[PDB]
């Protein structure tokens, strides 16, 4: 007829188990069982952020009415889930649709009120073409109709909220987003449905730290539906590297070589290495073999344990009086111990292991869904971190005190003693100009990311007025590029871990200053379309050069530390306390010597070297040269430049001359030998 | 008729920032608004390939897609 085509039921899939057990939630359970029991405004309909199981409410409804803790007044009632998409899919003809519907409240009058309706997505059948708002509003009004609603919180300020007509039919069943704690025992029902489904065995520590590493990292979703995403995406995981091993991977590439290698060759012995290789694959693949059949058996009998425990469930409803002493005393002593007989086997013989899931494969996804680097120490990249100061002293020389903040502010990031309510640093680089402020954040970019210019890296000098704020936060409501953000926010809450490095910051008006005092903080930062923004997982560095008088004047017979005390007062002269207090570390540093430039010299001398040869031609210099441009590169006030383009100069002009000149032929050696005062070069 | 598979066919939609709204009229229902049931349940095995800024745009403007 009608109440069998368009509708699906929630009890029958309660009653045969396809519904998820819904733990928690019994004060909203016990609200909508009231407000279905009224004689006006019997509607409800739940509003809440989008992901904290609406649906997953009126389930534990169905699950609540099959197990009969429900008040009398409900039992035996039916909760049919309504479906617009038949409904709407079957009507070709002129009121086709209204006749369906109308069909559909005739034979819900015809079932006497003993049938929950059940719209979710009520946003969605208010528009159907009258269509649904002016023919449902006579049964929403008369109290015949017991539909319940479930909708975001979004579109019930618009498709609902817009009439009141239809607003004042309902409930603001305001259903809270649960905490961490409620989290935890959402998991552990979840915990026993997904262990039956992925074949493995989730420990609990990773459920605990799967609510707290959900409720740090991500921010784009909310609970308890982020957590629920963690656990069952590391339990693929763990059933997908199951599924595959890569022992066997390496045997199998290394006797095909030997194979491939040993039928060119036909001295042999190649016969024996892979007849003893084969043997080593062989019996590698039959533990494989065993393995596999052994967690074969063991969630066999898990299954049939759940299938025990919803026979027992049928039983406790039912009353069968030697079923239920078959079914307990029986079943269930016996194949818990032969479970825990197969988990101490499985103890015993994944060697090859993993099919349990603890916090590691959580801080995996985690890891992979985000970018923040939760995950444990592999120990090529624990070797690459402890070194971080030898990664850095390879485009960077000097300047020591830099490169110790830094890499204690990585250290403290990468270990976990971060405070969760700050980005990882905040740093305020000063010093005179060509000292290598921008080349340490740049060495760290491409440390951090393998990428040079891969961060985000936001000009200060181009917020010299106060309106270009709005560059960076974007535009508020009702204005031309409000449909575009941000630049920091927008390349922040698509990767929120990067160096956010603000180029030389001093330039700029001090509002800009005032949006970061958000920033630095507490992490967070309100962008045009209103959401925050979570940058507790950047490294904010702000480059400057406020003291080079100061510097360049009194480096010479001062320690680092009253140094910095130095330039702290004259910072405190061009900003706020505000500002200056929300600073991590300000570092400072010092213009360069001698040696340091000549060392510079062979950093650049090496990148010239590079863009030669992937040219094609070679290069060597005698160390006269190296001394002269080491002596003409030398001043104090213009930094390490000078000596960039004294190389330039001295080597560039007159190499690119002869270069393009028709002289210089490829493949020969190009010796860069003095002259009497000058650098030219010779062949021969 | 991907029902009637069980879970053998791993359904690609390209451009998916176009999906959201596909469809809707004066009587409609949007292919968002019957693709989020059957998205809900994992019944679907969906696969989306959008741009970035199309997904500013087009997905995360509807949060119960998104
Ligand atoms: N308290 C809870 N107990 C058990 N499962 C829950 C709970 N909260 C959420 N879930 C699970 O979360 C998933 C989705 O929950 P839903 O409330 O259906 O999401 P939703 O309310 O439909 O959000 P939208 O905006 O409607 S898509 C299902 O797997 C539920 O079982
Ligand atoms: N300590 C250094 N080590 C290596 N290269 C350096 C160093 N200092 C400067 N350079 C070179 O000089 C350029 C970087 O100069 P920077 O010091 O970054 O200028 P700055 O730090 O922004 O100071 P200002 O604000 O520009 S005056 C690049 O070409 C680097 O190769």
């Amino acid at each position: 007829q009608a109440l069998k085509k368009y509708t699906i039921d929630l009890t029958e899939r309660a009653e045969q188990g396809k519904l998820d057990p819904v733990i928690g939630r019994d004060e909203e359970i016990r609200r909508t069982i009231q407000v279905l029991q009224r004689r006006t405004k019997n509607n409800p309909v739940l509003i809440g952020e989008p992901g904290v199981g609406k649906t997953a409410i009126v389930e534990g409804l169905a699950q609540r009415i099959i197990n009969g803790e429900v008040p009398e007044g409900l039992k035996g009632r039916r909760v049919l889930a309504l479906d617009m998409g038949a409904l709407v899919a079957g009507a070709k003809y002129r009121g086709e649709f209204e006749e369906r519907l109308k069909g559909v409240l005739n034979d819900l009058a015809k079932q006497e009120g003993n049938v929950i309706l059940f719209i979710d997505a009520l946003h969605t059948m208010v528009g159907a073409g009258m269509d649904a708002g002016n023919m449902l509003k006579p049964a929403l009004a008369r109290g015949e109709l017991h539909c319940v609603g479930a909708t975001t919180l979004d579109e019930y300020r618009q498709y609902i909220e817009k009439d009141a007509a239809l607003e004042r039919r309902f409930q603001k069943v305001f259903v809270a987003e649960p905490s961490v704690e409620d989290t935890i025992a959402i998991l552990r029902g979840l915990k026993e449905r997904y262990e039956l489904h992925h074949h493995v065995q989730i420990t609990d520590p990773a459920i605990v730290a799967a609510a707290t590493l959900s409720h740090r990292y991500i921010a784009d979703r909310q609970l308890p539906d982020k957590a629920i995403d963690l656990i069952d995406e590391a339990a693929s995981s763990i059933r997908m590297q199951i599924d595959s091993p890569e022992e066997l991977d390496r045997l199998d590439r290394r006797i095909i070589q030997l194979k491939l290698e040993q039928q060119a060759l036909m001295l042999d012995m190649l016969n024996e290495e892979l007849s003893d290789k084969e043997r080593q694959y062989s019996e590698l693949e039959e533990e494989w073999k065993a393995e596999k059949a052994s967690l074969s058996g063991t969630q066999t009998i898990k299954a049939e344990l759940e299938q025990a425990k919803i026979a027992i469930e049928q039983a406790r409803r039912v009353g069968d009086l030697a079923r239920m002493s078959e079914l307990q005393y029986g079943k269930i002593p016996e194949l818990e111990k032969q479970l825990e007989a197969a988990t101490q086997l499985e103890g015993k013989t994944m060697r090859l292991l993993r099919n349990k899931v603890t916090d590691a494969e959580i801080a995996e996804v985690l890891a992979r869904w985000t970018g923040i680097p939760v995950s444990r120490m592999m120990e090529s990249e624990r070797e690459k971190l402890l070194r971080m100061e030898q990664e850095l002293h390879h485009r960077v020389i000097g300047q020591n005190e830099a490169v110790d903040a830094v890499s204690n502010a990585i250290r403290r990031s990468r270990a976990g003693l971060a405070d969760p309510n700050r980005p990882i640093g905040s740093f305020l680089f000063l010093g005179p100009t060509g000292v290598g402020k921008t080349e340490l954040c740049k060495a760290l970019a491409n440390f951090m990311f393998d990428s040079d210019e891969a961060m985000v890296r936001i000009d200060m000098s181009e917020f010299m007025e106060k309106h270009s704020v709005s560059r960076l936060v974007g535009a508020p409501p009702g204005y031309v590029g409000y449909e575009e953000g941000g630049y920091l926010t927008e390349a922040v809450r698509r990767r929120p871990y990067s160096v956010i490095l603000l180029d030389a910051v001093e330039k700029a008006h001090p509002d800009v200053f005032n949006i970061l005092l958000q920033v630095l903080d507490d992490g967070r930062l309100t962008d045009g379309q209103g959401r925050t923004v979570d940058f507790r997982n950047t490294v904010v560095i702000m480059t400057s050069n406020l003291g080079s008088d100061l510097i360049q004047e009194r480096f010479g017979e001062l320690d680092y530390a009253h140094m910095k005390e130095l330039v702290l007062g004259v910072v405190s002269h061009n900003f706020r306390p505000e500002f200056i207090n929300r600073i991590d570390e300000v570092v400072v540093f010092h213009p360069l010597g001698e040696q340091h430039i000549a060392s510079i010299a062979q950093i650049q001398l090496k990148r010239l070297y590079k863009r030669l040869e992937e040219r094609g031609y070679e290069i060597h210099i005698s160390d006269e040269a190296l001394k002269l441009l080491s002596e003409n590169g030398y001043d104090p006030v213009y930094g390490a430049r000078p000596l960039k383009r004294a190389i330039q100069q001295q080597i560039e002009n007159p190499l690119a001359q002869q270069i393009l000149s028709g002289e210089l032929v490829p493949g020969k050696v190009i010796r860069l030998e003095v002259n009497e005062d000058r650098i030219v070069a010779v062949q021969h | 008729d991907l029902a009637k598979q069980e879970g053998n066919v791993i359904l690609f939609i390209d451009a998916l920032h176009t999906m959201v709204g596909a469809g809707k009229a004066d009587g409609a229902m949007d292919a968002g608004n019957m693709l989020k049931p059957a998205l809900a349940r994992g019944e679907l095995h969906c696969v989306g390939a959008t741009t970035l800024d199309e997904y500013r745009q087009y997905i995360e403007k509807d949060a119960a897609l998104e």
